[PDB]
RNA sequence: AAGGUAAGUAU
């Protein structure tokens, strides 16, 4: 509470299940176009 | 499955293979009415203008002409075999199995690099070419 | 149990 300087309540955070599945499918993307991709740029679409 | 030629007997089949001298002869050694066979003569009939200047596309009948079931191990619902200046030419599939393609393929661009690859590999006098796609999965995910 | 065969030419 910013006018009396004490705490109130208290926020749990989580993850959506949207963003969730967006990233499983951003995955599964990467996954599928590897055929011919090479080791090294499959890893770097995994760390970005 | 209907349209590309077809070879009647054993002979037919050995001549087909003798006559061409600056191609790739593509023979699937199946039956027309089966799926799998279905989906490869689809493929096949679709690249058959493309690959015209350097294979040609010819469908076998297993039952018709079993004269090549002991020899080639056409025990498979699908195979497609490549011969070049009488000569089988293997292909490094990754399927553990060199020496024909016993499934069914989705990809005409696939079909014809496997094509291209065999053609080239061939003509420099080689008897097993490594196929530029491996096998040993099926990439789903 | 496999997806792990070099393609050969000679003897």
């Amino acid at each position: 509470n910013e006018v009396t300087k004490e705490r109130t309540a208290q926020c749990f955070l989580r993850v959506d299940d949207e963003s969730m599945q967006r990233f499983h499918n951003r995955v599964r993307q990467i996954l599928m176009a590897s055929g011919s991709t090479t080791f090294t740029k499959i890893v770097n679409k995994w760390n970005t | 499955s209907y349209m590309l030629p077809h070879l009647h007997n054993g002979w037919q089949v050995d001549q087909a293979i003798l006559s061409e001298e600056d191609r790739v002869v593509v023979i699937r050694f199946g039956h027309d009415w089966d799926p799998t066979c279905m989906k490869m003569d689809e493929v096949l009939y679709s690249i058959a203008e493309k690959v015209k200047n350097f294979a040609v596309i010819y469908l076998v009948d297993i039952t018709e002409v079993p004269d090549f079931n002991k020899m080639y191990e056409l025990y498979d619902p699908c195979t497609v075999m490549f011969f070049f200046r009488n000569k089988h030419i293997m292909i490094d599939l990754g399927t553990g199995n060199n020496n024909k393609i016993n499934w069914a393929m989705e990809d005409k661009q696939e079909m014809v690099d496997i094509i291209e690859t065999v053609y080239r590999g061939a003509r420099k006098g080689r008897g097993l070419v490594v196929s530029p796609k491996d096998y040993s999965t099926k990439y789903r995910y």
